[PDB]
DNA sequence: AGACAGGCTGTGTGAGACAGCACGTAGGGCCCA
DNA sequence: TGGGCCCTACGTGCTGTCTCACACAGCCTGTCT
């Protein structure tokens, strides 16, 4: 008589269960429709997150803030050390692809490039607080703007910028990462080879510097960049070599008659789709002062 | 076994969650004891979106020193406080979404982002440097050798440094050129007489490695920072 | 007319699989799966089978068994073109499944770049990779769905005939689900520094284990192997799990000892991040040269 | 596109099974194909899968039992590793063909032993594969005191190690070099990583001064950064 | 050289097999007696 | 020292999805008049 009695035993906890749970699904700040259909692990995962943001939230101590999200140029997110994404913004789709109700919760090491775990491995660690690096986040976006399967997504490059908080000791980073747009999907524009020389230059440059781009192809930059800029620079382009899309700092660019230029560079390589292999390198130069300096010469060419 | 693993799987996936959640509450107990007080906790806090206007506005502002401006009070944390703006950049403001630009704050750069409808954010982002080809002639010199050495960038052009050095150290330059060249990177310190504009002799150091491209490992000059002692 | 086109094409595709279909039958395997194979895989099979067959002609069966690992091989296009039968002991995906694949598939995307280091063409070859592995540490099989990562300890040679790369993968094993006299197991902390130690070390060398802890280790490895080291545990911590080559290690009271090290990165299962480093230092040599010193440690 | 990839994989597929038949339409390139595979259930029989292993390592095959540990039978693949021929093996033992030291190693027992040169033995219970001075280099600390000379430096400055450790390179060095040296660390230390090269005389164990170039490269833990040491190479 | 039949290619539709989510069932401890 | 209550791991049912081939319409080519 025992095997028959546990069963209606049993069965009544797990009645038990779906109305908890049913009850805690609906306790989720979300729409009703939603909640309905949502499984048990989400609950769990939605609710986990979304206590730990009030958590870290209350130990932090009227119209114009609902207009952030959208004049922001970015989706926000929240990575703890776990590498749990405990917040993101809810127009993480526009940019991103992704919903929020799929990502937050999910561990940060999945939804990126595999060869960007190090990476992120060293910078969510923990004096500087502030963060600057470019991360591969998977992408259900075409460029269409058809939502597209997950099980085919395609990588994007983002740059992220944050602060890492101790708070009580549990810490969180707020990253804001921000796509960066392709020069073909839109100052000055140019276009250059794999291995960096000069290969195009918009007829722009001359108004700003004097420059004649009909002398600067076949000519590598290197010999352009001042000298105080040369490893930034050549780091940013290990990034462009081992990613695709990267944005430079403020740099100098030497003139043609005397001084230098603040500029830029919003730099994105294309691929040769037939082969699937790297084929030239699109930059996008932000000038942004005249020429500081000019009453001396600092180059061979000036 | 693909179907039984994946309830394992699952299991320890939801046993795990269980765990943490107990944790993450301060108020071990049994499973529907936990969702019970997980349930209360949140009946609790339940006075549809994750996060207010106010809390979003402060993990903005904590994670970039952003101010919102069409002004935010935060512009005089960051800050320090068409005219605003550098008198150079008013023609690109009048056609100007985003710009990088200066901004009042000794200027200082100011990146703002945001869309027409205008609504935007504005988020803050004794040795002298010289550059000398295989052979040493000169490429580039910063004006920190005015104070160095006392000659104009425009009279060091085009000369070789052997020549400005001591005839007697001229073999020793040469090797340490070569050294420098073959190693393909790695700095070399050497000690060496510079000659200044009034021919007077001062110990000076040599720091020159050889510049690779980043994909193709070329040569494309020697970085060459001194320092007088 | 088009009735006709219509029936044409269902004419052509008899042909078509039928052909299909017999072509399976002479590929030496087992007819359960041969008429099971759809046309993909059968001519995946075909192809590298005639690729195995050219390299080829341009006690015996205990070569393989013996072996810890599997005997691979691999194209300069990253072609899976031959793989021993053994895979489905430690991948846990079957030769079939394997055959003809590239390489660039399975294989974690960060390896890509040693792969094609390694590949283009002295002639020998020796570098870790991360290989998908469908094995529970039950023995289950699953699928690719959530298939995990194993670092395989990859060695072999480049031969040039058309130019293909003959590798041996073996696994490394985990040291918490596996130790003679000649032979200690350690713990390390996440900056390489001794954290615990096995009490076969002093017996070796004259080490106490009781000032060991908190000192790096970097201190007791040879000055001469310390860039090979220094590679091979950066690789430790990129992959998960290396096999130091034999480098000196030195003693308390004088000379060195040759050891290769097998070390292991633990993750715990709630946070997914480093905890702890176990290596389990394989000690081949006595001490030579115990009369001179070496290093400021030695010297007390 | 999905079903364009696969198409595309097969028109490649096509593409090249058509180069690798010894001797057009679809059906008959199948044809052709099945008709060589007429002309010509394993992918390779013993000798190839014997073939590869040798091709893929330098290794050779060994039987001796564990009752005794005589030797059975031994591969013709020694030779061209070990250099020792069958007959030497044939008739013997593993302990006498093996390093003294590791003869007790191999009683107890996936096993390393030399045999001197390192042999890598693998197998299962017994069949098993057997796998197989004008500088010195020195170490530093921060403020540059000699942490490890190795035993080369006799044969470059004619110093035994134990006369150099504990002695600060300042130090032994000259006096009128003494702050190039300094300097020359603190920018060592203050590059994190990158190898510099610095040209300084050195006395030797008679006390005559001699040219010696240096290359130190400050140690930086893979995981925290933390200086451990320096290395430097002395060239003379 | 233009038209006809045949070969080659691009896109939508149908089905066996498989992965996910959730529930009924029995196997171990839990504190008590 | 006496067996009941209750907590937890596993197989099964249902549903949605994956990948494969089948078929049709359109484009390019050899051949006949």
């Amino acid at each position: 008589r025992r095997k028959e009695k546990s069963r209606d035993a049993a069965r009544s906890r797990r009645s038990k269960e779906s109305e908890v749970f049913y009850e805690l699904a609906h306790q989720l700040p979300l729409p009703h429709n939603v909640s309905s259909h949502l499984d048990k692990a989400s609950v769990m995962r939605l609710t986990i997150s979304y206590l730990r943001v009030r958590k870290l939230l209350d130990a932090g101590d009227a119209q114009m803030n609902c207009f952030y999200l959208k004049a922001l140029d970015g989706f926000v997110m929240v990575l703890t050390d776990d590498g749990d994404m405990i917040y993101i913004s809810d127009n993480v789709n526009k940019y991103m692809g992704l919903t929020q109700f799929e990502l937050t919760g999910h561990s940060v090491f999945d939804f990126t490039h595999p060869c960007d775990h190090e990476e992120m491995r060293e910078m969510l660690t923990h004096q500087n607080t502030q963060r600057s690096f470019f991360l591969r986040m998977k992408c259900t976006l075409t460029s269409r703007g058809r939502t597209m399967n997950i099980k085919s997504a395609t990588w994007k490059v983002l740059h992220c910028t944050g602060h890492i908080h101790v708070y009580d000791p549990m810490t969180c980073l707020v990253l804001i990462c921000e796509p960066i747009p392709h020069p073909s999907n839109i100052t000055f524009l140019s276009r250059h080879s794999l291995d960096m020389k000069f290969s195009y230059c918009d007829e722009r440059i001359t108004e700003l510097m004097g420059y004649e781009p009909e002398e600067l192809l076949g000519r590598s930059i290197y010999e352009y960049y001042h000298a105080l800029d040369s490893d930034h620079l050549t780091k940013t382009h290990h990034d462009m070599f081992t990613k695709g899309q990267v944005t430079t700092g403020q740099y100098r660019m030497l003139a043609k008659r005397g001084g230098y230029v603040w500029v830029e560079t919003q730099a994105t390589v294309i691929y040769n789709t037939k082969n699937s292999q790297p084929q030239c390198i699109v930059c996008v130069n932000y000038v942004v002062s005249g020429i500081i300096q000019h009453d001396l010469i600092f180059s061979l060419q000036q | 076994e693909n179907h039984s693993e994946i309830e394992r799987r699952r299991r320890n996936k939801m046993t795990a969650y269980i765990t943490e959640l107990s944790d993450m509450v301060p108020t071990k107990p049994d499973k529907l004891t936990i969702l019970r007080m997980a349930v209360s906790h949140m009946k609790s806090l339940r006075g549809p979106s994750f996060l207010t206007d106010q809390e979003l506005k402060h993990l903005i502002l904590e994670a970039a020193d952003g101010f919102l401006f069409i002004v935010s009070d935060s512009v005089t944390p960051v800050l320090n406080q068409y005219d605003q703006v550098h008198p150079d950049d008013v023609d690109k403001l009048r056609e100007q979404r985003s710009f990088i630009c200066r901004m009042r704050c000794h200027f200082v750069v100011v990146h703002c982002t945001g869309y027409i409808k205008l609504v935007a954010i504005g988020r803050l982002q004794t040795e002298f440097i010289s550059r000398h080809n295989i052979e040493g002639i000169f490429t580039f010199v910063d004006h920190r050798c005015v104070a160095t050495v006392g000659y104009q960038p425009q009279e060091l052009l085009g000369k070789n440094i052997v020549e400005f050095c001591h005839p007697e150290d001229q073999q020793l330059l040469r090797d340490s050129f070569q050294q420098v060249v073959k190693l393909k990177g790695q700095v070399l310190s050497v000690m060496f007489r510079f000659r200044s504009k009034n021919q007077e002799w001062l110990w000076m150091r040599t720091s020159s490695f050889t510049f690779q491209n980043p994909y193709s490992d070329e040569i494309e000059y020697i970085i060459c920072t001194n320092t007088n002692v």
